[PDB]
């Protein structure tokens, strides 16, 4: 149920 | 150096809703 | 947290989220102690009994949060770890003795209204505050019941006498541990719960008005059961190891 985080974070 | 002094509480001299419970216990 | 309340904005600016990259999920709480160091429970990273061994690429640390699930755009800062440091004599085999770990960030994070470090205790701060009866505060996005909150939760609980702590359980209790909670009698509740692990137990000094981290959420049996107490890693007893890695390792 976690809102997705910005890819540069991956 | 600035550790533990909260920008929105200590630094403004505002107290949170329950910090006094803490303080009141240190007798 | 059980029997807690939503935290206010910027109430625990040292509060950190241990977050798994894949699947994306909350792992544990943690605390910001400088702009490049985070403090946690060693068991959040390594616990063989449960097949838990995380390394630096496995995780992301999220600072400045309030909301448990929402990606707080323009508020929260998400960093990468450069290194994990576990206490060499952490006992995951018997009783989580020495449950402490340091994490070094890829880069120093910048302070703000929502992001600010907590103080580590010194010998006398510890002497005068770590007293049965005195209260500390625990924070976390952990379970509400032995659900999951929408925002950070907080609770204030008294430090309990060591004997009382020993007598509540069958697990062997060491000097690197303290327990906290109210007595069944005392009628007032609350505790930490699953998902709170590795967060801070802090106290506000009445001398200088600063907030010091005295403990790390470590373990317990159930949550908020009568005659049962929460157990925290005693940060001051492990400070030498902490001082120590920060100078060797930067
Ligand atoms: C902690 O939050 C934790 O590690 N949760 C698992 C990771 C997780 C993340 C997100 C959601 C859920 C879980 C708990 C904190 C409990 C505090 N409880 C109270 N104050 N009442 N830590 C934890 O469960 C530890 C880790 C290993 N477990 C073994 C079984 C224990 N229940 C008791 C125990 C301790 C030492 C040795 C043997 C047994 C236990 O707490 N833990
Ligand atoms: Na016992
Ligand atoms: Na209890």
């Amino acid at each position: 149920d976690f809102e997705e985080i910005p890819e540069e974070y991956l | 150096a600035d550790c533990g002094l909260r920008p929105l509480f200590e630094k403004k001299s505002l107290e949170d809703k329950t910090e006094r419970e803490l303080l009141e216990s240190y007798i | 947290i059980v029997e807690g309340s939503d935290a206010e904005i910027g109430m625990s600016p040292w509060q950190v989220m241990l977050f798994r990259k894949s699947p994306q999920e909350l792992l544990c709480g943690a605390s910001l102690i400088s702009d490049r160091w985070v403090l946690t429970a060693a068991h959040c990273l390594l616990y063989p009994p449960w097949d838990k061994n995380f390394t630096e690429n496995d995780l992301l640390v999220r600072i400045g949060k309030h909301s448990r699930t929402r990606y707080e755009r323009n508020i929260e800062k998400i960093s990468m770890l450069e290194k994990i440091y576990i206490h060499p004599r952490y006992n995951w085999r018997e009783n989580l003795d020495r449950d402490i770990a340091l994490m070094k960030l890829k880069k120093p994070v910048a302070f703000s209204d929502y992001i600010h470090p907590v103080c580590l205790p010194d010998r006398e701060t510890a002497a005068s505050l770590l007293q049965a009866g005195y209260k500390g505060r625990v924070t976390g996005w952990g379970n509400l019941k032995e659900g999951q909150p929408s925002v950070l939760q907080v609770v204030n609980l008294p430090i309990v006498e060591r004997p009382v702590c020993k007598d509540s359980t069958r697990i062997r209790i060491t000097d690197n541990m303290f327990c906290a909670g109210y007595k069944p009698d005392e009628g007032k509740r609350g505790d930490a719960c699953e998902g709170d692990s590795g967060g801070p137990f802090v106290m506000k000094s009445p001398f200088n008005n600063r907030w010091y981290q005295m403990g790390i959420v470590s373990w317990g049996e159930g949550c908020d059961r009568d005659g049962k107490y929460g157990f925290y890693t005693h940060v001051f007893r492990l400070k030498k190891w902490i001082q120590k890695v920060i100078d060797q390792f930067g």
